[PDB]
């Protein structure tokens, strides 16, 4: 239908480029907001009694 | 037209080798001389075609 291995494979590669370069900053972003999210929680209401 | 590999209606998967060049898959011919030599000239007589 019209394609060539060369412009397939480099298309290919760019688009898992952007998709492998916005999980890792995902992954290294997620790293702070998990801290920032743990330290809010140790300030968060907790119930613990199991009777309401 | 249906020389030019660039409008090949198939895909280029044949003899990427064979072909004339990017252009034509086989060369349309430059006129000759009567002797079988090429003819780059008028004034030499081009009366055949190799």
């Amino acid at each position: 239908a019209g394609y060539n291995e060369v412009q397939q494979k480099q298309a290919a590669a760019t688009l898992s480029s952007y998709f492998n370069n916005l999980r890792v900053y995902a992954a290294q972003t997620s790293v702070g907001v998990s801290n920032l999210y743990y330290i809010l929680s140790k300030r968060l209401p907790q119930n613990m009694s199991a009777d309401q | 037209v249906n020389n030019d590999p660039a409008f090949s209606t198939t895909t280029s998967t044949g003899n990427s080798k064979n072909d004339f060049s990017a252009i034509a898959k086989q060369q349309f011919g430059v006129p000759y001389k009567s002797s079988g030599e090429v003819c780059t000239e008028y004034q030499q007589v081009c009366q055949t075609w190799g």
